[PDB]
């Protein structure tokens, strides 16, 4: 196995680059080929290209050859079996067909024939290009909300308002809360903003005896919101409980 | 792409379904390698198989592959929740990259209805003095994964400041989807109630807010 880690998220103008990294570790870097790829909503899964940690070897993509920029750090040896390492792609001339998810791979030497064959993925970095600046959003409370009085549970959240671009990301009470948790996909406003909720159903008698707090990143805003959730309902089903 | 898959395909629960993956001879198949992917919209893919038959570490043996002279095939036995999904066949060789296919959605039929779980909830206090007002209807849980929601002021249609998600596959196999209703602070307060109406395979649910007691 082991961990490819990729940089956050990114927004450029049209006619601008990026320079995308992979930090890899749990495996030894210099044997295995780093691939390219990317998803937009235009051309769908499209590989962009690979390059060799040990030797510099490269293949791109025709559509990528003069645009795409591979590159790679020397390995940092850990032990026999593992090393760190890093790999780069800078992207050029940047559009709007180029928003979308890119990804960083590592190849199955198993495939002996294709020993570069992406089988180890990145997370993604999500690039939007766009000639909007970015905005960071706004969060509100989901009050309380009966889910059932007769088994004494109760719906809370909060709503990450009207930012851009993509992503953001929800945990709850700094991630000790997780289980009963719904993070629900963003929409697309007709402003061009995004909207999100996330939503966790506990007991209702805890609305009373437990803190909930969501926690809101948006790093190409650089911000962060931690709201307390208050805990006083107007639903009337759930009013009569308290 | 100039491979192509079939665009849609399905089979029953615990039965099988195979997924045909074809093109010029530029991409298949004498001398042209075949893998398969499982893609979920907005996850990083798995590999299932390389080398047109091979199965990838630790996957199950539910999933087979076959190339003949004509076409590449996927067939998935014994189908699970999970299998409802997106999956992608590449064709490559050792000199060139993956050529990606269109792409298939595979249906898994026989499971049991889901009812939406269907939470609403008024604007917050917070926003009043912002002064905006919205509304949000969060809906979860169901399958098939396919809903229609419409909004009420009152007891009559609203279709201003709606806009509704595409539903997304949950971890549990269902489905999810969220529907935001913009209001100014004086049209929440102008009404008795507010309503947000989910329907799923013919069945409306109705979730109700009012602005008096916030």
């Amino acid at each position: 196995q082991g961990q490819l880690v990729q940089s956050g998220a990114e927004l450029k103008k049209p006619g601008a680059s990026v320079k995308i990294s992979c930090k890899t570790s749990g495996y030894r870097f210099n044997f295995y080929h780093i691939n390219w790829i990317r998803q937009t909503a235009g051309r769908g899964p499209e590989w962009m290209g690979w390059i060799s940690p040990y030797s510099g070897d490269k293949n791109l993509a025709p559509a990528f050859q003069d645009r795409v920029i591979m590159t790679t750090d020397t390995e940092v040896p850990v032990t026999s079996f593992t090393s760190t390492g890093a790999a780069y792609m800078e992207i050029r001339n940047l559009k709007f067909d180029d928003t979308g998810t890119y990804f960083c791979a590592k190849g199955l030497l198993r495939d002996g024939s294709s020993t570069w064959l992406p089988y180890l993925w990145g997370q993604g970095t999500l690039l939007t290009v766009s000639s909007a600046s970015t905005k960071g959003p706004s969060v509100f409370p989901l009050a309380p909300s009966s889910k059932s009085t007769s088994g004494g549970t109760a719906a809370l959240g909060c709503l990450v308002k009207d930012y851009f671009p993509e992503p953001v990301t929800v945990s709850w009470n700094s991630g000790a809360l997780t289980s009963g948790v719904h993070t629900f996909p963003a929409v697309l406003q007709s402003s061009g903003l995004y909207s999100l909720s996330s939503v966790v159903t506990v007991p209702s008698s805890s609305l009373g005896t437990q803190t909930y707090i969501c926690n809101v990143n948006h790093k190409p805003s650089n911000t962060k919101v931690d709201k307390r959730v208050e805990p006083k309902s107007c639903d009337k089903g759930l009013e009569v409980l308290f | 792409s100039v491979l192509t898959q079939s665009a849609s395909v399905s089979g029953s629960l615990g039965q099988s379904v195979t997924i045909s993956c074809t093109g010029p001879n530029s991409v298949c198949c004498s001398h042209k390698s075949i893998s398969w992917y499982q893609w979920p919209p907005g996850r990083a893919p798995t590999l299932i198989i390389y080398e047109d038959n091979e199965r990838a570490p630790g996957i199950s043996p539910r999933f087979s592959g076959y190339k003949s002279y004509w076409s590449a095939y996927l067939t998935i036995s014994d189908l699970r929740p999970e299998d409802e999904t997106t999956y992608y066949c590449c064709s490559y060789t050792h000199n060139s990259g993956c050529v990606f296919g269109t792409g298939t959605k595979v249906s898994v039929l026989g499971q049991s209805k889901a009812n939406p779980s269907v939470t609403l909830f008024p604007p917050s206090s917070e926003e009043l003095q912002a002064n905006k007002a919205t509304l949000v209807c969060l809906i979860s849980d169901f399958y098939p994964g396919a809903v229609t929601v419409a909004w009420k002021a009152d007891s009559s249609p609203v279709k201003a400041g709606v806009e509704t998600t595409t539903p997304s596959k949950q971890s549990n196999n269902k489905y999810a989807a969220s529907s935001y209703l913009s209001l100014t602070p004086e049209q929440w307060k102008s009404h008795r109630s507010y309503s947000c109406q989910v329907t799923h395979e013919g069945s409306t649910v109705e979730k109700t807010v009012a602005p008096t007691e916030c």
